[PDB]
RNA sequence: GAGAAUGUCGGGGAGCCGAGGUUGUGAAUUGCUUUCAAAAAUUUUGAAAAGCAAUUCACAAUAAGGAUUAUUCCGUUGUGAAAACAUUCAAGGCGGGGCAACUCGCCUU
DNA sequence: AGACAAAACGACGCGTCGTTTTGTCTCGGCTCCCCGACATTCTC
């Protein structure tokens, strides 16, 4: 049964159970969004708020005024996918860590900025996977 | 409620009977035991010794005779300079009007009077200045 | 560029002997070519700076006639330990170091009322400083100072190359290939020339008149950047680009406070002195709950209770209060409670009567009741009212930022009494405490400061209340710190103290006079040239 | 010598961590007040001082509203009674007690949710108890 | 064993430079730490944004500046109007001068050094007059 | 008491200092055969 | 000594999240103390309030503070008087990836 | 002489600088960049 459902039995059956840090301290967020899933689509079919188009799009529009691509992509979803997939469940993915590798020490790149000075980009390393870091690699074994 | 100031202005269009409005208007301020600073004083001084020609003896009677009965001088704080100086980023006044407002800050004031400062504008979200003759 | 090198400690190190390098160019050789014709490098993990700062320090003594190439300057010449303390020994450095801290250990004895910090010998026919063997963990008569680090550059310095090839590759092979070094280098094998005739005594001249300079963290408060993603309206088109924050906002460069967070109480039950407060926090029940402890718990009932069952196990906490005993009282409450039922007891409120502000004053913020943090009291004013007398007083931390974001000066030029403020001292600070024969008004000269102006040299440690806490510049460690058992140490409990070493026991902030060093440690005061150019750069 | 977090940057870091993951945590809570003032789901009591023109979702200054306290002459009232009561009736067809803190409903209407239905209000309090325990949760997922 | 006061000449002319001697002796004056009137330092600012047209941000950062570390900044005391009066029976000067000696003389100053003011006079046989350029 | 009032009046000052040492500012100055009004507790006589 | 390649052991920085704890609000129960407050023989019982609590639940905050409506943040780091910075930072084009936002490569100044 | 000045006075609380003693937020997962040291091979 949902971990709601556990945790009530729990309360009946020993009205003392500490609940918050000693019942239930850390659990897979699987059982959260299943039990939230499993309310909203049975509440779903008894209230009508929850079916009006018109409240989604509301809903929709003032969460991304300023977003229409990502109204565009939600007005196919609906209540359910805005509450779990969008506001509650929501996580960021690691920020990229491209910016921070480093440079190759021979090829350069310059170009003239606005303030009229001439500066150089340098050009990121290669990433080791690649085939063709392989080839240059073990063509240098095979010399060695 | 608030602790009110005035500065040389309202002193000076009290002292003239030539706008009989102006210094009515002037008298009612000072009615209430407004808040003083010393440079406002200082100032008053030197505008009577100055653009009135007034004998010393009688200026300085009066001076003492409104900081006993009158006015409530304020102590000169410590920190008026380096407070000016920060205001002087902010604003652009003439400078010994930026010290009149420094010390009247400094001193928990909350309300100013005069005329040539801008009336109705806020002072570093402490003090504000109102021209009362209108 | 920051986060450059291992970690920030070798960084810091770095960047501070470069600066020190600067200052002493422009001191000494006014930042011209080739002032300094060679420069030798010690350590003494730490290897990290054996070659990093060789290769950057390579850029000031190389030598552009092609001669001098490589990854380092034939100039720059690294040492090591043995060189070091083969000199110390051989030219009397140790000698002398020994007579410098000796005093300290007279100082020790005086105050243990025994001889044992001394030991006499006949060899030297003097006393040499000593520790009993019971106080020798891991003490080192070097490490307790802070100009050792001095002596050491110094006798790193007149090393030359030939000397750290001899006491490298001593291996000769033959005596007489080695044997011009061997003449040149050391009396006739025993010991080694001295650089000059009156290397020893220039050297302790020296030691005896160096004063630390001690780097400062002030940072209250700094401005900060905050970019932030947004949709701004651009040719006809809403994109989204970063904006900078507007308005003023400071960040803190200090911890504001302390973690644990207390709620106000007042107890009828407790008399409460003039400006202090009761603050109440939640702590677990354990086995260090004894008499004096439960009558600190601010609920009576359960003082009650807790008393009766502590008298049920003999008065003994640790039988009562262990786990099994905890356990043993909660399900058997009544027989305590004198047969009343009571909820069942874990972590009780205990109160304490003290000093403790307001986190902050928006919603439920002006409920919690903070302590200042490790390392925040910062500033220490001293004032004088028009008859003389000092006194003193210790600001927070949060007017320090506030009058700071005022544009203001740190400390109040005035306290409420008046009284026109000497100056402010914070932790690292020097100061000058003066006999009690001279009278030290407007004497500045600092100029001639000489073996007794510069050994009564003080600096700041911490500060409390009205208390401030001094050690003597050049004292790095102690020779044996404060134990609660024994009831001694070098400088008592605090291992430092409100006053002087010396026998006549000032108070030091009734006297001290605030100085001001360099990174070099020279003073600096006010002349007349100082003067003409206050002015004259804004002229 | 041995290594144990020795950098001031590095607790500058951890502070500024727990800060971001508290104003994301405020920021979905405020999201959710939103979108539940738009769906009509809020009672007046509590959506009545949420600013939402100004600060959107946040609570007028120097207010702690609290979903399911109404306060009224200074006095504070329980809203969901019936669910109260069905969850007494629970309890004593269990068996325990008849007095039991109100708010332990919130389990109850969890358990509600699953198949029964429940009034927009406790839906609304089970989603702000889902937004307060989410659960954990590996970025990556890559099941094994 | 003497308080040294000085006046807004001292300062004048450690400023000017087409007086190097003045300059130069105003200059091992401000040596000793004078101490100043909070009126001294008032009449600074108002000549050096007169006679000298200097921006409001300068003459701020160089009063501070000097306060701070150069001369020692005395209290404006509360009984300087009523004695500033009590000299102008006895005494033949301008009363900004009368305020100044008031200032002084309150705060328990027994040299003034200026070119002005009557060289060598003693006031109220407690303070002295002292040209110190000559 | 009396001494400092005399030197006071001869040097032209006011009876009694302005302020005293604390910098407070005075309030005003009480002679025998004075009057005072003594308001009630609830009174808040400030600026009457 | 330098470069590149392959493995081993460490350190630093940044990032996406989780669970407590604490302080405060409200509630359920049960206590200690005091006062009102009656009954009874200075003492015992009863109603009410306040102070302090204990067990459980919901909630508010979690460095004071300041932005912003992007599903974004700045606030315990370093430098140093500028209260100014550093820790994001150009233009294009030719492409791969998805419901797309967004993410990832190649080419020329 | 009588009525002001001020010293006792019995009260508690306070406060005493000098010193020592006491207290002080905690753990969990994971990703992804950079550098350092010691190993081996090849070339200048
Ligand atoms: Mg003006
Ligand atoms: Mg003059």
């Amino acid at each position: 049964k949902t971990v709601g459902t556990y945790i009530y039995e729990t309360l009946l059956q020993n009205p003392k159970q500490k609940i918050k840090g000693k019942l239930v301290r850390t659990i897979e967020r699987k059982f959260y969004k299943e039990e939230l899933r499993q309310i909203l689509e049975k509440q779903k079919e008894f209230h009508q708020e929850l079916q009006s188009d018109d409240l989604y799009n509301d809903c929709i529009r003032e969460l991304y005024r300023n977003n229409e691509v990502h109204q565009l992509t939600l007005r196919k979803k609906d209540f359910v996918h805005l509450f779990m997939e969008d506001i509650i469940f929501y996580q960021r993915p690691l920020r990229s860590q491209k910016s921070s590798v480093s440079n190759c020490t021979l090829e350069f790149r310059k170009y003239k900025g606005e303030n009229g000075a001439e500066h150089t980009q340098y050009l990121k390393a290669i990433p080791k996977s690649n085939p063709y870091y392989q080839e240059f690699r073990l063509w240098q074994w095979i010399f060695n | 409620l608030d602790k009110i100031a005035i500065d040389t202005n309202i002193l000076l269009y009290a002292y003239d009977n030539r706008d009989l409005d102006k210094q009515d208007r002037a008298v009612e301020i000072l009615l209430k035991k407004p808040f003083v600073t010393q440079l406002v004083v200082f100032e008053f001084i030197k505008v009577l010794e100055r653009r009135f020609k007034m004998d010393k003896k009688e200026i300085t009677k009066l001076t003492i005779k409104l900081l006993k009965e009158v006015i409530i001088p304020l102590s000169l704080h410590r920190d008026i300079y380096n407070y000016s100086q920060f205001l002087l980023q902010r604003y652009n006044f003439g400078l010994s009007d930026i010290l009149v407002l420094s010390d009247s800050i400094l001193n928990n004031c909350t309300i100013l009077l005069s005329e040539d400062m801008c009336n109705g504008m806020i002072v570093d979200k402490k003090l504000k200045i109102v021209n009362p003759f209108l | 560029k920051q986060h450059s090198l291992r970690n920030p400690i070798v960084e810091q190190v770095i960047t501070e002997t470069l600066r020190v390098v600067k200052d002493i160019w422009l001191k000494y050789g006014n930042g011209t070519k080739d002032f300094f014709n060679e420069i030798h490098i010690e350590l003494g993990d730490t290897r990290y700076i054996s070659k990093y700062i060789s290769g950057i320090l390579s850029n000031i003594v190389r030598v552009e006639d092609g001669s001098d190439e490589g990854v380092n300057s034939k100039n720059i010449v690294p040492g090591n330990g043995k060189i070091t303390t083969q000199l110390k020994q051989d030219w009397g450095l140790n000698d002398v170091w020994n007579d410098l801290i000796l005093p300290r250990f007279e100082r020790m004895n005086q105050l243990t009322n025994s001889k044992d910090f001394t030991a006499w010998n006949e060899n030297h026919q003097k006393f040499l400083p000593t520790v009993p063997i019971e106080f020798s963990k891991g003490f080192s008569k070097k490490r307790i100072d802070h100009r050792h680090h001095a002596l050491d550059a110094l006798v790193i310095a007149c090393a030359t190359t030939d000397h750290v090839n001899l006491l490298n590759n001593q291996s000769a092979k033959s005596d007489t290939k080695r044997y011009d070094l061997k003449k040149k280098l050391m009396k006739f094998p025993k010991q080694f020339l001295k650089p000059w005739e009156k290397f020893t005594v220039d050297a302790k001249h020296n030691l005896e008149s160096i004063i630390v300079s001690f780097k400062q963290n002030l940072r209250v408060i700094n401005k900060a950047t905050n970019y932030y993603e947004k949709y701004v309206e651009k040719d006809g088109t809403k994109n989204k680009e970063r904006v900078e924050q507007a308005g003023t906002n400071w960040a803190i460069r200090k911890p504001m406070h302390k973690d644990t967070v207390s709620g106000k109480v007042d107890l009828p039950w407790v008399k409460v002195p003039k400006g202090k407060i009761l603050t109440a926090t939640r702590k677990s029940l354990d086995s260090s709950f004894d008499l004096k402890s439960i009558g600190s718990i601010t609920d009576t009932g359960i003082q009650k209770i807790l008393k009766n069952y502590l008298a049920f196990k003999d008065g003994n906490p640790e039988l009562a209060f262990s786990p099994e005993g905890i356990d043993d009282l909660n399900k058997n409450i009544e027989k305590y409670n004198d047969g009343k039922p009571h909820q069942p007891i874990n972590k009780v409120r205990v109160f304490e009567l003290g000093s403790k502000f307001q986190v902050g004053q928006t919603g439920n913020k002006k409920g919690k009741y903070v302590e200042a943090a490790k390392g925040t009291n910062l500033f220490f004013a001293v004032y004088e009212d028009e008859k003389g007398k000092r006194s003193y007083e210790t600001i927070p931390l949060n007017e320090v930022i506030e009058r700071q974001k005022q544009g203001l000066t740190s400390v109040p030029l005035e306290n409420e009494k008046g009284s026109r403020l000497l100056f402010d001292l914070s932790p690292n600070d020097l100061v000058y405490v003066p006999e009690i024969d001279e009278n030290i008004d407007s004497n500045f000269v600092f100029s001639n400061l000489n073996k007794e102006k510069i050994s009564r040299i003080y600096k700041v440690e911490k500060t409390s209340g009205t208390e401030c806490y001094f050690v003597r510049q050049d004292i790095a460690y102690l020779i044996k710190q404060y134990d609660a058992k024994t009831k001694i140490g070098e400088l008592e409990s605090q291992n430092k103290l409100q006053v002087t070493m010396t026998d006549d026991r000032i108070r030091i902030t009734d006297t001290c006079v605030k100085i001001n060093c360099d990174r070099l440690g020279n003073i600096n005061f006010i002349t007349k040239e100082k003067i003409k150019q206050i002015f004259n750069e804004f002229r | 010598g041995k290594g144990n977090s020795v950098s001031q940057t590095a607790e500058r870091t951890k502070y500024r961590s727990v800060r971001r993951l508290r104003e994301r945590f405020l920021l979905r809570r405020e999201r959710l007040h939103r979108v539940l003032y738009i769906l009509n789901f809020l009672p007046e009591h509590y959506a009545s001082q949420i600013d939402f023109e100004k600060r959107l979702g946040k609570f007028k200054v120097e207010t702690e509203p609290k979903l399911v306290w109404k306060n009224t002459d200074g006095q504070f009232s329980f809203l969901f009674q019936n669910s109260f009561n069905e969850m007494l009736e629970d309890f004593k067809a269990a068996g325990q007690e008849l007095k039991i803190p109100y708010d332990w409903t919130i389990y109850h209407l969890r358990k509600k949710a699953i198949s029964q239905k429940i009034e927009k209000e406790e839906l609304a309090w089970i989603l702000l108890n889902f937004n307060h325990k989410r659960g954990y949760y590996q970025l990556r997922g890559e099941d094994f």
